[PDB]
RNA sequence: GGAAACUCAAAGAGUGCUAUGCGGAGUGCGC
């Protein structure tokens, strides 16, 4: 890795790459505890009857040209992605 | 390694993004600090990336109290875990530039993956963005400064005295 | 001059779609001539958004062309060439240039999110979620941003968790907005419903009710008692007797109309237990901040709670059968409040009258108890 | 805090009341309320004294935003018959003031007192 | 299903704010430290 | 008091001369129809209907900066354009001439650690504009700087012996570059000890080792006995 | 011989001004 760097053009140079992480969203709990009242009181709701998508394997769990749509308009997240998946890969198994 | 600084003004807090660092060693010298006197060679160094103004003139009143005495407040809180990412174990652990060594151990021990840096550097670049100041934002805020710190020195001067009403 | 990069950015593209017979040197360096216009007035000095709008509308319409004479000379859908995806992605980069030189208006913002959003079939939530993200630190006191990232990553990606964390993340910035909170209790009973009947389906084929919309009922009436008062009294907490008994029942006035806006859009929600939240919603008002609405001031907002009550059991329609035979709670309560109410009893008792004429050989019996009731 | 806040102890009352009674002997001592504030806004006041259990206490409570603005340290007694006594006079006086002099015979006593009481606040 | 198409929505401003237009119109046109000059 | 005066425009700006039989120093009053502090006004008539408009009286034997001015110094950094950080604003004796010698249009931040010549000060600032009053102790000048932005010059009328501290903190908060400086310093209060241009020797080495190079020095001996006036520029990037 | 300007030419200084960098995925690794 000395030779292939004598041997280079140009260097960029902090070549042991920057381990930079994952940037700051809106969309996950940066901290994965209650940060404020109604935060907590949420969880301490939402914590007796959720989902960790037991519920939504079993809702996705499926097979008429109503009901399919019906039940895909009242499908979630991770089920739609994961029957994304599974349908593309049925679908790759299928066609050419 | 400066990567974020919070800067506290009378209509609310900013937080900038530093996109080049300062030179450490030659930070005493001509051709340096006249950087943070040029307008257009100090945007060179810092983006302005988030700014949450203070919702009324009374939470501008607590934010300047609990600033004058070091403490976090919860806007401050709210700007701060939107802004910074979080970081792994003790790799890359994410870095302010705060302006005051009492704001750095409450900010630490409410975000323990944040750590603060208050220097010559630091207090530098502070006083960049205090001199260019609402510049930088190119008008994203209701606010103008100098009367907004008229009333809000009032406010604390009233409060801190207790000057009567009657 | 970085106008000069550009431009010779934009070359090879050109040179591809000229070299391959769909458009001739003659107009690409008419479109070259246009666009070094439409460059150099976007990184002049003293530019606009106008400029940056009219540049991003000349190269939709150039696409538009491309693709016209792609289908009509080459009778294809596509080239496979390098200008098909290079002249959207400098549509996109004309859109990231006039968000960092202006991130003032959002007019352009929304206008760079639409066109995402309508490229989307192509292109990423990786990408939308970045733009949302910035958008949202440049604006946290901006409530359309995060009601619009809500709409978005809840009516295309169902995203629960992630609405979720962006509603208890808006409410975090600013807990003093009425729409923020109001649209969050729209939200859950939305998600309420939503898995409700999805059960059903599931019970169909083969606890969860709304404790949720009254904790955040609670916090939303607390914190935004809070809020008014310090709106109000702006400086300094003014200590006397009126004008604190004033500002207590103002805050009290504007919280009550509050709940009574979530009453009346809280019943369009009929796919839940309505009436047992109301009843939770009426509970929550009966003990006070302070102020003591029900016997102490404020009688109008008690004569108006009563009568929600009343109603509140009373919610029936026309074919109200069912009504006469459940109507001697309505009596009993009307008998109950006009016992203890004096000038009220007369103002309930027109209330009830009138909400009663709102609800009138069906009809007979009916008219006897309207005859009751009058 | 109360609002005699510069309230000395035992000791340095005793040091405080003795100069007093030589700058009184000499004759560089101003006594009263009045006077003392006269001399105030002359400018000629090395430092102030104020008896704290006077009747009621504003009286000579005026004097502290007055000698903290023009820069002269000010001591509070705990009595004013104290102070009478120590000012060489028959009546209880509440308010005390050194005037200026480099004629003085004391002016080292004057400057470790002063140095003391700037120390107390 | 139809309550399901009958649920009410969350709302915005922002497609509005990105597809209205503009409509209105455009209408045509001492010093303190200085003493009085004798 | 009742006899008639001329007015004419001082070297430095917004300051004025009232040349009478005796002359006095005189500046431009924001808050006409008062007198703050118990000075003599002039007023003037400018002759449209006609204006009436005073001038307070710049008292130098108990304010230094007009001990200073007519003691003579080369220049200040007081301009009416600018805008002033007030170290140790005692009460309305100084900071009412400093505030309407900016005048209207920019901002005196005073600063005062004392509880009653503070109160006192901002029911003074309630009658003028342009002052901001602060409550906090000058040592810590991260507790205001919430408050101040930016100032060009910065006077300094503070009397406990940490001054060159003091004034070295603030001006790096607050100060901006090739800004001004304005010291009065009290030999007395500094220390008694050992004489006063010794320690105005002591005090002038402190702030050039705060790279705050001093231009001008002025005694003010006819008014006050042992102080002295340092003005020196905030140089921040070659101090030779 | 003194004075009007949108008369022009040539220099200088100040204020500004940003001055301003194959693809959806899927497939195994990268903590």
């Amino acid at each position: 890795i000395v030779q292939q760097n004598r041997r280079a053009d140009h260097l960029i140079f902090p070549l042991n790459k920057p381990t930079e992480h994952n940037h700051a969203s809106a969309f996950t709990r940066t901290q994965d505890v209650p940060q404020t009242e109604l935060q907590e009181k949420v969880d301490q709701v939402l914590q007796e009857s959720n989902l960790a998508n037991p519920e939504k394997d079993s809702k996705f769990e499926e097979l008429r040209t109503t009901e399919m749509r019906l039940m895909r308009e009242l499908m979630f997240r991770e089920e739609r992605k994961a029957r994304r998946l599974k349908k593309i890969k049925s679908k790759t198994y299928r066609k050419i | 390694p400066i990567e974020y600084l919070l800067f506290e003004e009378p209509t609310g807090y900013a937080v900038f993004k530093v996109k080049l660092q300062q030179d450490d060693i030659g930070s005493r010298l001509k051709e340096v600090q006249e950087q943070i006197n040029d307008f257009g060679a100090f945007t060179k160094l810092i983006e302005l990336v988030s700014f949450a103004p203070f919702k009324g003139a009374a939470e501008a009143l607590e934010n300047a109290n609990d600033i004058s005495e070091g403490l976090v407040s919860e806007s401050l809180k709210a700007i701060l875990d939107l802004n910074l990412p979080k970081a792994s174990s003790k790799k890359k652990n994410i870095t302010l530039a705060i302006s005051d060594k009492n704001l750095g151990p409450s900010i630490k021990e409410e975000f323990p993956y944040v750590d603060c840096i208050s220097n010559e550097l630091a207090q530098d670049l502070i006083r960049g963005v205090r001199l260019h100041g609402e510049k930088l934002f190119k008008g994203l805020q209701s606010g103008d400064l100098e009367r907004a710190q008229l009333g809000l020195g009032h406010a604390y001067s009233r409060a801190k005295v207790k000057f009567s009403v009657q | 001059s970085k106008t000069r990069y550009y431009l010779e950015q934009c070359i090879p593209e050109m040179d591809d779609l000229v070299e391959k017979g769909l458009f001739t040197k003659n107009e690409v360096s008419l479109i070259m001539k246009k666009r070094t216009d439409f460059e150099h007035r976007l990184n002049s000095r003293g530019s606009s958004i106008n400029d940056y709008i009219k540049y991003i509308n000349y190269e939709s319409n150039v696409n538009k062309l491309r693709a016209k004479r792609c289908k009509r000379i080459l009778q294809v859908k596509k080239t496979n060439s390098l200008s098909d995806w290079s002249i959207q992605q400098r549509i996109g980069f004309i859109y990231q240039r006039g968000t960092n030189k202006f991130p003032q208006d959002l007019k352009f913002w929304a206008m760079y999110l639409n066109y995402m959003k309508a490229r989307g079939n192509q292109t990423s939530y990786k990408k939308i979620h970045n733009i949302y993200n910035q958008l949202l630190k440049l604006h946290p006191t901006n409530v359309d941003i995060w009601i619009s990232c809500a709409k978005y990553e809840y009516e295309v990606h169902a995203n629960f968790k992630s609405c979720r964390n962006i509603f208890q993340n808006g409410l975090r910035f600013n807990p003093d907005v009425p729409k923020l909170w109001y649209e969050y209790v729209k939200f859950e009973l939305n998600f309420i419903t939503k898995l409700i009947n999805r059960r059903k389906v599931m019970g169909l084929i083969n606890a969860l009710r709304g404790d949720i919309a009254l904790t955040i009922f609670d916090v939303c009436m607390k914190t935004l008692g809070k809020h008014y008062i310090n709106k109000h009294k702006g400086y300094y907490a003014i200590s006397d007797s009126k004008m604190n008994i004033e500002l207590n029942k103002e805050t009290l006035n504007y919280l009550f109309s509050e709940s009574l806006r979530y009453i009346k859009l809280f019943d369009e929600f009929l796919d839940l237990e309505r009436d047992y939240l109301i009843n939770h919603v009426l509970q929550f008002w009966k003990n006070d901040m302070y102020d003591l609405s029900l016997r102490k001031d404020l009688p109008e907002l008690y004569l108006k709670t009563v009568m929600i009550d009343i109603t509140l059991n009373i919610r029936y329609m026309p074919v109200e059968k069912l009504d006469i035979d459940q109507l001697q709670l309505s009596v009993k309560k009307y008998f109950a409040y006009i016992s203890k109410l004096d000038s009220a009893s007369v103002k309930s008792l027109k209330n009830e009258y009138r909400s009663y004429l709102q609800d009138n050989a069906e009809d007979d019996p009916r008219y006897k108890i309207l005859d009751l009731i009058i | 805090n109360p609002k005699a806040f510069p309230l000395a102890d035992a000791a340095l009352t005793q040091q405080i009341l003795d100069v007093v009674q030589q700058a009184a002997n000499l004759r560089q001592l101003k006594k009263g309320a009045n006077e003392a504030t006269k001399t105030l806004n002359r400018g000629i006041s090395e430092f102030i004294i104020m008896a704290a259990d006077c009747e009621p206490i504003e009286i000579l409570l005026h004097l502290p935003l007055l000698c903290e603005d023009k820069n002269v340290p000010y001591v509070f007694v705990p009595s004013r018959v104290a102070l009478g006594r120590a000012c060489g006079v028959s009546r209880p006086v509440i308010a005390a003031s050194i005037t200026t002099n480099d004629a003085s015979a004391i002016k080292t006593q004057i400057y470790a007192v002063k140095d003391k009481i700037e120390t107390l606040l | 299903e139809t309550n399901l198409k009958k649920l009410p929505k969350l709302e915005t401003g922002f497609d509005a704010l990105a597809n209205k237009k503009k409509k209105k119109n455009v209408l045509p046109s001492n010093d303190w430290f200085t003493l009085p000059k004798p | 008091g009742g006899a008639k005066v001329v007015i004419e425009p001082h070297r430095h700006a917004g300051v004025y001369i009232a040349r009478g039989k005796e002359d006095l120093l005189v500046t431009k009053n924001m808050a006409p129809g008062e007198s703050v502090y118990g000075e003599k006004r002039i007023s003037v008539e400018e002759p449209v209907p006609p204006t009436k408009v005073e001038y307070r009286v710049w008292n130098p034997f108990r304010s230094k900066l007009a001990a200073g001015i007519m003691g003579g110094l080369d220049e200040l950094f007081i301009a009416p354009g600018k805008k002033v950080l007030y170290l140790g604003a005692a009460s309305g004796t100084s900071v009412s001439h400093v505030s309407d010698v900016v005048g209207p249009e920019g901002v005196v931040y005073a600063v005062e650690f004392s509880h009653r010549p503070g109160r006192e000060l901002i029911s003074m600032a309630k009658k003028r504009p342009n002052i901001i009053p602060i409550i906090e102790d000058a040592r810590h000048p991260q507790k205001y700087r919430m408050l101040i932005g930016m100032v060009d010059c910065v006077f300094a009328d503070v009397a406990q012996p940490d001054q060159a501290r003091i004034i070295a903190l603030n001006s790096h908060m607050f100060l901006k570059d090739q800004g001004g400086v304005v010291i009065s310093i009290k030999a007395n209060c500094i220390d008694s000890t050992v004489d006063a241009e010794t320690v105005f020797a002591r005090e002038v080495q402190k702030l050039r080792e705060e790279r705050i190079k001093p231009l001008e020095q002025l005694t003010l001996e006819p008014y006050e006995r042992d102080h002295c006036i340092v003005v020196g520029r905030y140089m921040r990037s070659g101090l030779k």
